[PDB]
């Protein structure tokens, strides 16, 4: 066994080709030996290795053992592979970093930072006597009782959490002790208060060791909750302040809405008023409040001007991963753009304080996003999409379009933009012209046949390229690089028309417009790309463009997507670059409006061209003087507040809009252009009405020797082939108290036969890359999972795949980790927690409710709204059950009416048992608030069943033995409560 | 007859203050001298000048400070190697061709911390001083450069106190993993550099702690058949591993700084780990008669590389660790003589200092120390000597010796070896030696020793050397003449009273703080008369007690064991003088640094502990050039410094 | 601005001096930043 | 440019998506004309009636009221209450993105309507050139440029 594999490590040991021999005899129980090699693209030689040492280690692990299989693990694991530098530790930052005047004596005097270090201060004296090096003084910072608790990122609102803890004891003697937890209102706990928060229940830990602590918890109520924990000794006490971040059930959905404020209509119409109105979505979670935040910010740039200038964060898509290099220079897009403006403008009078300070720290900064991408540039100067991978032409050009463009702030290394470049042109440009990728990466999915779709992806390759040698040559004015920009402009120019798609196209058209504007050909693409522009309005409001031709697809859409953003962006810039002062006006407005609060858009590249158009056209025209008076207040409520905007400050902070009225913002006579974004917040019970462009699977199993397993299959849009998706993400959410295996993880991506490109955990959540799902087949990602902490009733989670340039191409499905039924009963008490929020149904044929109590409880001005009803159908909805029912009597309406015997929808939490409706039945139900939804082209109204929610059984005949009198009382309530209106 | 002695610094340093001494014999009459530096070859240039006094005053004794300026030098395409150093006077005008140095000062790079992990900020400063040890005040440029040799930021700054602060560096959110290098330098004049070094490194979280513990740090040849070594692993949460599996994989390495190794598949012993702590033995000689070696004579000074995998049975995680490299020592001593030249000196007993120390490199005591030596005459009539034995000084370290030559002797091959009573043959310490006669056309000899050198020379005692010449020409000799050199420069000079009624005469030399940490002594004697004028010399090494000129000393009040977080506290500060502090606050677990004083005397271009083979060769050794009308003859191609030997 | 062959050096102070190109001409050198003596080639610059 | 023919013959169902999408008043002779007015479909295709919601704005306040159109090929009664109005869809662009209404009464106005999600801006030049010839010079209302 061991000369059996002393053979193949020998053969390898100093091979060429010796990694792909390595992981090629990684353990894969799901794929044959190849159907990995299928993957590798590193040539036959490594196809060859991977695939005979993949196969004779298969073949010796039938009937291993474990100590066989683990030292086979360790002739491989340690000869063929080199070394990469990790560290299993983190250090604190350094502090007390100054330098003094010492007058042959000073004393100063801290505190010591919190944290368990030996903490090392060294002195270094210098004097006109020389240099001396003072001894090390040693300070340890050191505890040696104390308690730490590990909370969770966040939980969903109903779950029971198991919070688990530890007291660690470094004394070499036991000791007595007890931890008590801080009762908050909205956190329900099993026991109750004494004197409020917990009690005390003596424990002893044994000497140089630990204890466990538990602590179980259920969350009634969103949001962040402060939860304290105290650890008490015979020899003091120690509080420990905590938070419990609480989330609501279902899926997190975001819509934005965006106004422009021009109230001299300097550049449009003028717009001094618009009414944002309050409408609450079909499938929204019961008993959550709908979010909403307003931004109204100072010109077309305040928006990124706040984003860069407020360092809270921020990264302006935020919903999309990190991991790739694209990501790690659209980190330094704001601020680079920010730069732009202030520096070229002269608009650093915009800060009270101090400019030159400023523009120092925004150069640092500048400078310092800069460098993020250094990590993914190979020793030839290349750059690659994934760190370590193949280099990429696509990336590379991007590189060089950023770094050209910074270049003009912060120098860059000539050498280096030369090497790049010349990386460029002297390998993967064609005869014709074109540009060819080297990687397997592929930015965008095209519409056409393979064919077709090769000339697209030449074409837009090619454009893309170009666009980033000409945003870079001035640093290397090579006459070889340019050479390479003629020929490459030519094939642009002879292979643009018949155009066959409106986004290629459009950066064709900003492409060509960065050289010679002059060319007729040129100008034809101009013309054709005018012909696509769509209006609202005429004279119009508004232009924009659609990613598909017209002659192709004749609809007009009702939301922007990524590829509108970034088409609208393309022939926005274009027209920049020919001075067409008369045609961008609209098309600025719409891109302002399609902006998104902190200044970002749908996806990466239309988010870097939008920013670049918005603040080209800001610097290109006249800077108009700001003064306005921006009041923003609810139509049928109080005025929210308002605020006078100048040019001293309009940056200024957002407001969360908590009622639930319209909102409406107004100003007077005014100078200027203001922005004025809403972005919603919601979290919605499905995913139904939803546009899928994926096939979604995802189970969880249990394996030999729980594992999840996630497949995605990407639907092809009209059109397009079966060759699959463009760059994708798939996003799987762990559930609460769910651990993913990581080394499972990292075996996918870490070897040549990878099947993604990227993972990550971040917040709960396995984000994994890739180059493409493909469409012929479905692709599965497999992991391993283990329990952390302990959960009741376990929320369900999301799986989410999407294309990372096209978010816009989705599907979201829910999931859950534990098969976990029934829900029958919760017995007694270790109740009152699960049933605290949710409606009791009244004992069936109750005699002793007395009918003034059954008034009293419906004219309480708490109770909205109070009627008889009759159910028609169940249903159970995700973590919700909805009782379709017929309204017969009403017996109160405080707030909207609803229709007498139309149909009426009730919901109440699945996690609730005794409040069980039977379907036929009539029931007086009576409560708070409701629903107002707008389906089809109607209203409906849905009423959550919580507490204080008065339900009761009413049977319609007299046959109910004693229950003729129970009817009797009844119908005295019902008779009682009309006639006299409370 | 009548002679004069120039005495500079072998090289001259672009930009310093170099003190050039001039000592005339045989005049009566009062003149004055010209020292100069001057353009190479043809002095149209004239880079400084000086004139001195020579008078009875002045005892015909005098110095002159000079500097090359180092604006006053081209740049670029074909820059000044060469100056001329030129002594103009009534009686004499000698010149010399001296190779000058751009290097000057000492840029000393200060990281907080010698690892990051991503997102973190380096803090950076350096401290900058010129050649005379005092704040530099020049403008400095940092460099980084990455893992992979790219340069990715530079920074330049301006110095006002010898503190140089710099912005922090960030460390990129996915940065290169690796080594940096930190590149100082000035942005005018010199070629100084600095360096430093600070890795960076992927976080990854641990399941659980392993440990490794030896038997020894070394392996010596009593545990050459079996070397204990004890693998305990435990949970973060202060708890023992219950059971694990434990894999140990041995490997022979050349030496720390290469990461290259040669493992041994034979020894991969497994264990299992019970209750947190296991333990396995290592049978070195079994397992490194694999990849040849097969005896503990190889081996020496190699080390042995572990490699420990740790599985843990519950939860199935695995978690490693790794020892470097354990030194194999052949011998638990290591041999170094101190404080005596190679060089004999005709007629006066030669003395042999043997210093033992053991794997720590630390003074062992009461060692036996057995002494033998060869000789070889004029005639090449070889010599055995009979052996001698000394014991060391337990209160030093030395193990002293003293030998009585025939005058007629010119090479002596002497060897030391240690005596244990423990020890075989093989495992004993030993060190070969061969020290070559001083050559004199006069039989002219002259050999200097201050007292004694144990304890090392405090600031502010004084120094008793004794002068002992052994010549013809004995009682004709009027003075004794002595020149101190220190960190390069030549701090004294001067002349003593030759007493007719003795051999030796003490004399006396105030250890001041000029010649912290180190310094050198050269003295000697004209032997005159008719064929040509001659210098008969000899110098010798002073270590002195490493002491600050401005003294700083931190304390923490109030003074515990162990501190409370959060816990509020007074830092006190004092110096002996008005000081900048540049202080720093660092997590010790950091180091698993760096020591001035060593570095600081790279500038004394002496070489040994003095001697040499003839008046020109104990000039050399010294860090000495000399112009003379007396005899002068070097060795051949003798401009660049000496430079010290290794063995 | 050919196949002229340029040369990256340090000078007598460890400044970094790169030569060998005509004028018109840039020194592209394909080895990392911190290689002190280096070989290059030259390429023709615009005008 | 290119030749503005289309949707012949005219059919008003056609003309307005089918009743999928809704389509704001750009343009109109009539100088009572609602700023701000949009119609959307308020209901199915029942029978040749349909339900049409129609929002417009006076002042700063909203007002939203409910039609119904009763479509007969090109023409369209659409009625309120007791209110009847008279239209005929005379020019539809090609890809049904804008329409020119004709309303009748004693001095029959002209109406030029579009999709609110926006139109290809050659067809809407095109039936802005069809407004423009029927209006014959008379006063134009741009009910959409109201600040909405
Ligand atoms: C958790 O502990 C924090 C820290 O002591 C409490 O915050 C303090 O509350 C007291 C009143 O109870 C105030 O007088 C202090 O000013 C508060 N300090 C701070 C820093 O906020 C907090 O009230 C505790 N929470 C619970 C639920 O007991």
């Amino acid at each position: 066994l061991q000369k059996k594999i002393e053979e193949i490590a020998a053969k390898y040991k100093h091979s060429v080709v010796k990694k792909c021999c390595y992981d090629g005899a990684c353990v894969n129980n799901d794929e044959t030996c190849e159907q990995r090699a299928a993957r590798i693209s590193l040539g036959p030689r490594c196809i060859k290795a991977f695939t005979e040492c993949c196969v004779v280690a298969s073949q010796l692990r039938a009937n291993i053992s474990h100590k066989d299989m683990q030292l086979g693990r360790l002739h491989m694991k340690t000869l063929l592979p080199v070394s990469k530098p990790e560290i299993r530790s983190y250090f604190p930052e350094s502090w007390l970093w100054e330098v003094h005047l010492v007058p042959r004596r000073k004393q100063l005097q801290f505190a010591l930072p919190d944290s368990l270090t030996t903490w090392e201060i060294q002195g270094v004296g210098i004097s006109n006597t020389g240099i001396c090096v003072a001894d090390t003084v040693k300070a340890k910072v050191f505890k040696d009782v104390f308690l730490e608790m590990n909370i969770p990122y966040s939980v969903v609102r109903g779950e029971q959490i198991q919070l688990k803890g530890t007291v660690y004891n470094y004394r070499t003697s036991g000791m007595q002790f007890c931890v008590k937890m801080s009762a908050v209102e909205g956190i329900c706990t099993s026991e109750s208060p004494v004197i409020k928060s917990s009690k005390c229940v003596r424990q002893k830990v044994e000497g140089s060791s630990s204890h466990l602590v538990t602590f179980t918890v259920l969350p009634l109520e969103i949001g962040l909750h402060n939860i304290n924990f105290s650890l008490e000794t015979w020899f003091g006490k120690e509080i420990l302040v905590k938070t419990l971040r609480v989330v609501p059930e279902g899926v997190k959905r975001e819509s934005y809405s965006g106004v422009t404020l021009d109230p001299r209509g300097i550049y449009g119409t003028i717009s001094r008023r618009k009414e944002f109105p309050y409408r609450i979505p079909l499938d929204l979670v019961p008993k959550t409040e709908i979010k909403r935040i307003l931004s109204v910010k100072g010109l077309l740039v305040g928006e990124i001007l706040s984003a860069v200038l407020s360092q809270e964060g921020i990264n302006i898509l935020t919903h999309l991963p990190k991991g790739s290099a694209e990501a790690e220079l659209m980190s330094v897009v704001p601020v680079f753009y920010v730069f732009h403006y202030l520096e070229t403008g002269n608009h650093w009078n915009i800060f009270h304080s101090d400019p030159l300070i400023e523009k120092q720290k925004l150069k640092k900064k500048l400078k310092e996003g800069m460098l993020s991408i250094m990590s993914y540039r190979n020793a030839d100067y290349s750059y690659s999409v994934w760190k370590g991978g193949s280099a990429s032409t696509w990336l590379t050009a991007f590189a060089l379009r950023v770094l050209g463009q910074v270049n003009k702030y912060v120098e860059q290394n000539q050498n280096s933009i030369c090497n790049s470049l010349l990386w460029l042109v002297e390998n993967y440009q064609l005869d014709n012209g074109s540009f060819k990728e080297n990687s397997q990466y592929q930015p965008i999915k095209l519409q056409g046949t393979l064919p077709v779709e090769a000339r697209e992806n030449s074409l837009y390759l090619t454009a893309f390229t170009v666009i980033g040698i000409r945003k870079a040559f001035d640093i290397c004015p090579l006459v070889k690089i340019d050479t390479a920009l003629i020929k490459a402009d030519n094939f642009l120019l002879e292979n643009t028309l018949p155009a066959q798609s409106t986004f290629t196209l459009a950066i064709s058209a900003y492409a060509l417009s960065l050289g010679d504007k002059t060319h007729p050909q040129f100008r034809s693409i101009v013309s054709a790309l005018k012909r696509e522009a769509l209006v609202k309005g005429n004279p119009p409001i508004y232009r924009f463009w659609k990613d598909n031709l017209q002659h192709k697809d004749s609809s007009v859409p009702n939301t922007g997507t990524a590829r509108m953003v970034e088409t609208t962006a393309y022939a926005l810039l274009t027209s920049l670059n020919l001075k067409d002062i008369n045609y961008v006006n609209p098309v600025i407005k719409w891109l302002s409006e399609e902006q998104r609060y902190g200044g970002g858009f749908y996806s990466t590249q239309d988010t870097i061209n939008a920013i670049e158009g918005l603040t080209e056209y800001s610097l290109l025209v006249k800077q108009l003087r700001l003064s306005m008076d921006i009041d923003v207040s609810y139509k049928h409520k109080g005025a929210l507040h308002n605020y006078k905007m100048t040019d001293k400050n309009f940056l200024g902070r957002p407001v969360e809009v908590l009622l639930n009225d319209d909102l409406i913002v107004s100003t007077g006579f005014g100078s200027g252009l203001a922005t004025v974004h809403v972005t919603t917040v919601v979290h919605k019970t499905s995913t139904s009405e939803e546009v899928c462009s994926f096939y979604l699977k995802i189970d969880t199993q249990d394996i030999e020797a729980k594992r999840i397993v996630a497949c995605a299959s990407y639907k092809p849009s009209r059109e397009e082939s079966s060759s699959g998706s463009s760059h994708a993400v798939m996003d799987i959410s762990l559930p609460t108290g769910i651990s993913a295996n990581e080394e499972d993880l990292k075996a996918l991506v870490e070897g040549v036969d990878q099947l993604f490109t990227d993972y990550q955990i971040k917040d709960g959540h396995v984000i994994l890359q890739l180059n493409s799902i493909p469409s012929s087949d479905f692709l599965c990602v497999r992991f391993r999972i283990f329990e952390l902490f302990e959960v009741g009733f376990l929320s369900p989670a999301t799986f989410t795949v999407y294309e990372y340039h096209r978010p816009d191409k989705q599907c979201t499905m829910f999931y859950s980790t534990s098969n976990i039924k029934i829900q029958k009963v919760c017995e007694g008490a270790a109740c009152k927690c699960v049933e605290a929020d949710c409606g009791q149904m009244q004992e069936e044929l109750d005699l002793t409710i007395s009918a003034e109590t059954r008034k009293q409880t419906a004219c309480k001005p708490e109770i909205a709204y109070a009627y008889k009803v009759s159910i028609t159908s169940i249903t159970v909805e995700n973590v919700f059950v909805k009782y379709k029912a017929t309204l017969l009597d009403i017996y109160k309406t405080g707030e909207a009416v609803a229709e007498k015997d139309s149909e009426i929808t009730f919901i109440k939490k699945v996690t609730c048992t005794n409040a069980e409706l039977v379907k036929g039945r009539q029931y007086l139900i009576m409560g708070k608030e409701a629903l107002q939804i707008k389906y089809n082209f109607s209203f409906r109204y849905i009423y959550p069943l919580d507490s204080l929610t008065w339900i009761e059984y009413w049977p319609r005949d007299t046959t109910c033995s004693s229950c003729q009198a129970f009817l009797a009382n009844l119908d005295e309530f019902a008779e009682d409560i009309f006639l006299n209106g409370c | 007859e009548q002679t004069y002695v120039i005495s500079a610094p072998k090289i001259f340093r672009v930009g310093a203050s170099e003190n050039i001494v001039i000592q005339v014999y045989g005049y009566t009459e009062a003149f004055d001298a010209t020292i100069s530096i001057k353009s190479y070859p043809d002095k149209k240039f004239s880079y400084s000048s000086g004139h001195v006094h020579l008078s009875s005053e002045n005892k015909f004794q005098n110095s002159a400070i000079l500097t090359i300026q180092p604006k006053q030098l081209p740049g670029g395409q074909n820059p000044v190697s060469y100056v001329y150093l030129e002594v103009v006077s009534k009686h004499f005008s000698k010149s010399k061709r001296m190779p000058i140095t751009y290097d000057n000062g000492f840029l000393f790079i200060h990281t907080d911390k010698p690892v990051y992990t991503p997102d973190q900020s380096v803090k950076v400063r350096v401290y900058s001083l010129n050649d005379d040890l005092k704040p530099a005040k020049r403008e400095t440029v940092l460099t980084f450069i990455d893992p992979e040799g790219s340069e990715v930021d530079m920074v330049e700054e301006i110095d006002h106190i010898g503190i140089i602060s710099f912005p922090d560096f960030k460390i990129p959110s996915n940065p290169r993993y690796g080594m940096w290098t930190i590149k100082a330098k000035y942005k005018e004049d010199f070629s100084t550099t600095g360096t430093a070094y600070f890795e960076v490194k992927e976080y990854v979280l641990p399941h659980f702690s392993v440990s490794i513990e030896p038997e020894y740090n070394f392996i010596g040849y009593k545990n050459f058949k079996n070397f204990e070594i004890t693998i305990k692993a435990r949970y973060f949460y202060n708890k023992v591993v219950t059971e694990a599996d434990v894999y140990i994989t041995f490997g022979i390495r050349e030496d720390l700084k290469d990461d290259q190794k040669e493992m041994m598949q034979t020894a991969m012993q497994n264990t299992m780990l019970i209750n947190g702590i296991a333990q396995v033995t290592f049978d070195s000689e079994t397992a490194v008669k694999e990849l040849s070696y097969y005896s503990l004579e190889d081996l020496n000074n190699k080390y042995l590389y572990i490699a420990v995998t740790v599985i843990e049975s519950t939860g199935g995680f695995s978690e490693e660790a790794e020892i470097p490299g354990i030194k194999y020592v052949l011998s638990p001593y290591k041999l170094n003589l101190v404080a005596t030249p190679l060089f004999l000196k005709p007629g006066i007993p030669y003395p042999i200092k043997v210093q033992v120390k053991d794997s720590l490199d630390q003074l062992v005591g009461g060692v036996p120390v057995t002494l033998n030596a060869q000789t070889i005459d004029v005639n090449q009539e070889t010599s055995d000597l009979d052996p001698s034995k000394s014991v060391t000084r337990v209160d030093d370290g030395v193990a002293s010796f003293v030998l009585n030559l025939p005058s007629g002797v010119t090479v002596l091959e002497f060897n030391v070896k240690t005596d244990a009573p423990d020890l075989p043959e093989e495992n004993q310490a030993r060190e070969g030696y061969r020290a070559i006669a001083y050559s004199s056309l006069s039989q002219s000899y002259l050999y200097i020793d201050w007292t004694d050198n144990h304890k090392a020379l405090l600031v502010g005692e004084h120094l008793n050397i004794i002068v002992t010449p052994k010549s013809p020409y004995i009682d004709k000799i009027t003075h004794y003449n002595y020149l101190i050199l220190s960190k390069g420069k030549i701090i004294h000079f001067g002349t003593r009273e030759k007493f007719s009624d003795a051999s030796y005469q003490s004399i006396n030399i105030p250890v001041t703080q000029n010649m912290v940490p180190s310094s050198r002594l050269l003295v000697y004697y004209i032997v005159t008369g008719e064929q040509t004028a001659e210098l008969v010399s000899d110098s010798v090494w002073l270590n002195i007690e490493e002491k600050c000129g401005n003294q700083l000393q931190v304390h923490l009040s109030p003074d515990a064991d162990a501190y409370s977080p959060g816990q509020t506290v007074s830092l006190n500060m004092a110096t002996g003088m008005d000081s900048w502090v540049a202080l720093a606050a660092v997590d010790s677990a950091v180091y698993g640094l760096e020591r001035v004083f060593q570095f600081l005397e790279k500038s004394d271009l002496g070489c040994g502990a003095g001697g040499g083979l003839n008046n020109a060769n104990v000039f050399h050794l010294a860090g000495l050039t000399f112009l003379t009308n007396a005899n002068a003859d070097d060795s051949q191609e003798n401009d660049e410094p000496c430079k010290e030997i290794l063995r | 601005c050919e196949e002229v062959i340029c040369h990256r050096k340090l000078n007598h102070l460890g400044e970094r001096v790169t030569s060998g190109c005509p004028t018109g001409c840039l020194c592209v050198i394909r080895e990392p930043d911190n290689v002190d003596n280096a070989n290059g080639t030259c390429y023709a610059l615009m005008s | 440019e290119s030749d503005c023919t289309g949707s012949e013959p005219v059919d008003a169902f056609q003309a307005f998506s089918e009743g999928k999408e809704a389509y704001v008043l750009v343009r109109s002779t009539d100088p009572k004309a609602r700023d701000c007015l949009k119609g959307e479909p308020a209901g199915e295709k029942q029978d040749n009636t349909l339900p049409v919601m129609m929002t417009f704005k006076q002042g700063t306040d909203w007002a939203s009221t409910d039609w119904t159109f009763t479509l007969d090929g090109a023409k369209v009664t659409a009625t309120l209450g007791q209110l009847t109005q008279n239209r005929e869809v005379v020019y539809d662009s090609q890809s049904h993105h804008c329409h020119v209404d004709k309303v009748e009464k004693e001095v029959p106005d002209y109406e030029m309507w579009m999709l609110d999600a926006g139109g290809l801006e050659v067809e809407v030049e095109c039936c802005r050139q069809k407004l423009e010839e029927l209006a014959s010079g008379r006063n134009q209302m741009y009910p959409h440029l109201k600040d909405c």
